[PDB]
Order: structure tokens, then sequence, then C-alpha cells
């Protein structure tokens, strides 16, 4: 759920 | 007591630990337990403590948590620390810790206080000693039986619902976080004793579940309800579907207790969200649920623009208390966070609402068809 990092 | 008409002001018990604000997820991490302390300080400075009972939760024990979570996962959460991470690289991946859900100092204690507030509130409701229990540190709806997810490690909601089920045949869960309440829905997907209702952005968006065709399974078929939404939903669009759906759910399911997750990342301007609700539009959901006059556990959740989280949960506490509070913010320890306006209520943005009125009515109509299938 973080657009800035990872897949979430 | 046959004269009761279900009105009246409600008794509210509120759970907060003054240590909660010091837990730190890490540099740049959007989840900030400090927002709970900001909320608390704001509502103290509005004087809302004069109108409710304030309790410090206990630290929920590993054993309380294994009423749902696996023993191995809770043992891991109790053991892992920034100083021993290197030795646990395999377990970190298995339990999905160390990326979105970091290891941080006091992780387990943070879980214990988050969970303790929700379970303590549930017990207070079961004992018929309050109408509402509030735990803004809870609502961590993504945690799964054996893994962290979505900044959530221990699912305090599932644990609180398990506690309510000791005294309540049917429990209704409602989730207005912008993200699908997947951990709660998964826990109860195959039972009719918990109906889960989630409103959320759906499509190329975390966690990827919550299609309106996900309706539960086995004895739980028709007891999961999902309302998938697009970017930009506003107060008017949300309010025109929320009260009709919840009213129909109340009519068909007749719960005896309700858990409302009030994740504030559905507000306009959230760091991670893409909706356009105001604090008033978000809090209309609390007003709607509150009018059914059922035992109600109100929880926090997401919310990543922290001045607006504090506004939202302060105003929703006031709503629970039927207390009008002024728009002009009182001085408080975090006053500079609320500039440049220093007002309680927020304005929506000019972002486009991709949820057309026809889309909203059509999804509502499809969910109404599913709700006709309850006995
Ligand atoms: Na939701
Ligand atoms: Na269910
Ligand atoms: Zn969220």
């Amino acid at each position: 759920x973080n657009p800035k990092q990872x897949w979430g | 007591a046959a004269y009761s008409q279900g009105g009246g002001k409600k008794k509210v018990c509120y759970y907060y630990d003054g240590d909660i604000g010091n837990y730190y997820y890490g540099q740049g991490h959007p989840m900030k337990p400090h927002r709970i302390r900001m909320t608390h300080n704001l509502l103290l400075n509005y004087g809302l403590y004069r109108k409710m009972e304030i309790y410090r939760p206990h630290k929920a024990t590993a054993e309380e948590m294994t009423k749902y979570h696996s023993d191995e996962y809770i043992k891991f959460l109790r053991s892992i620390r920034p100083d021993n991470m290197s030795e646990y690289s395999k377990q970190m991946q298995r339990f999905n810790v160390g990326e979105d859900c970091p290891v941080f100092d006091g992780l387990f204690e943070f879980c214990q206080l988050s969970t303790g507030g929700s379970v303590a509130g549930a017990v207070k409701l079961n004992r018929q000693q309050t109408d509402m229990a509030v735990n803004w540190a809870g609502g961590l709806h993504h945690a799964k039986k054996s893994e962290a997810s979505g900044f959530c490690y221990v699912n305090d909601i599932v644990l609180a619902i398990l506690e309510l089920l000791k005294y309540h045949q049917r429990v209704l869960y409602i989730d207005i976080d912008i993200h699908h309440g997947d951990g709660v829905e998964e826990a109860f997907y195959t039972t009719d004793r918990v109906m889960t209702v989630s409103f959320h952005k759906y499509g190329e968006y975390f966690p990827g579940t919550g299609d309106l065709r996900d309706i539960g399974a086995g004895k739980g078929k028709y007891y999961a309800v999902n309302f998938p939404m697009r970017d930009g939903i506003d107060d008017e669009s949300y309010g025109q579907i929320f009260k009709p759906i919840i009213s129909k759910v109340m009519e068909m399911y007749q719960p005896s207790a309700v858990v409302l997750q009030c994740g504030a990342d559905s507000l306009s301007g959230d760091r991670l969200g893409c909706f356009n609700l105001t604090v008033k539009g978000h809090a209309k959901c609390v007003e709607v649920v509150k009018t059914f006059n059922l035992p109600l556990l109100m929880l926090g959740g997401g919310g990543y623009t922290i001045r607006n989280v504090a506004r939202c949960w302060t105003y929703e506490t006031a709503v629970a208390l039927d207390c009008e509070i002024p728009n002009e913010l009182p001085y408080n320890d975090y006053f500079e966070y609320f500039g440049p306006d220093f007002k309680l209520h927020i304005s929506p943005s000019n972002m486009t609402n991709q949820n057309t009125p026809e889309y909203m009515e059509k999804i509502k109509q499809r969910l109404f068809e599913n709700l006709r299938m309850l006995p």
C-alpha cells in the first residue's frame, strides 16, 4: 500500500 | 424497561496508552503511531474527557493473541528485534516482516497495546457496561493468522470479534478504510456468525481482494459484502450508498453487536489514499451506525496524512458522544501540524470522482440482490 515502495 | 425507544446519548468508554505515540516504524514509513497521541491530545483540549470514561488498556498476552494467530507466528513476533534480525532472515520472509511491515523497537509491545484496547473494549461491551468502546490504536485489519500484512501484525479486530462471539450470536463488521478489510473477511469467510462489510478502492490497489463477487463460502455464503470503488469518491456519493446498504444489512442480518473500523485513509489528501471524503463525510458513517443502538466497538486503522487523522478521529469521538465541538481548533501540543488554517474540518480537492452515480447505484443494486438471499 505504499506507492513509493514495494508491492503493497 | 419496555419504554425504551433506542435513543438517548450513549455511554462511551475510550482506550488509550500514553506510550503508543513513541513506537516508530522507521524512517519514511507512512504508518505513524504518533497520530494516536495527536488525536488524544486534540480531544483532551476540546474537553471531550469530561463526557467519556478513559481507560488504559492492558498489554494483551501472547496467549490472548493465539485465540486466532498461530503459536509459531506469535512466538516470532515476541522474539524478533532489530538487533537479532540477521539470525531470523528466513522467518522474516515466512511471516512477511521486514518490508512493508518492518521490525522496530518494541514491535511486540505495540501489538499488545493495540490488541489490548480492542479486546478490553469487547469485554466491556459483553459485560453490558458501555454502549460504545473506542480504540483508535486498533483496527489493524490486514493481519493474517500466520503473517503480517499492510502495516498490521496482530489482528486486534478478529480477536475482539472472537471475544464478542462469546455473548453475541451475530456480529457485524463494517470497514470504511480505503483498503479492503481482507484479514477480517478471511477469518470469518465461512461462518454466518460474523458478517463482514467492506467499502474500499478496488483495482490495481492493495491488497487486491474485495471484488463484489466475493460473498463468502459454505455456511458463510452471503455473509461477506464488498463494495468496490474507484478513485475520487466524495461525501455525496459515499453517503448515498452507505446508509442504504447498512440499513439493509441491519434489516436482513439483525446483528447483536457491531465493530466499525474507521480507517482515515479514505479522506481527501491522504498520503496513500485516492478518495475525496471530508471529515464530515467520513463521520456520517459513524452517525449512521450509531443510530441502530447496538453495542458498538469503534476502531482506528489506516490514515497517513496525520493532521487529518487526528481531526477525523477527534470529530468521530465527538460524534459518538453527541457533543458539538467548534471548528476553530483549541491550542494543543501539535497545533502547528494543523496549519495553515487551524480548523477541524477539511475541504475536498478538485480531483475527479471516477465513481459515476450510475456505477454507485448499480453496485448497490447487485449487493441488495445478495442481501435478499439471507434467511
Ligand atoms: Na474498507
Ligand atoms: Na462471514
Ligand atoms: Zn488502509
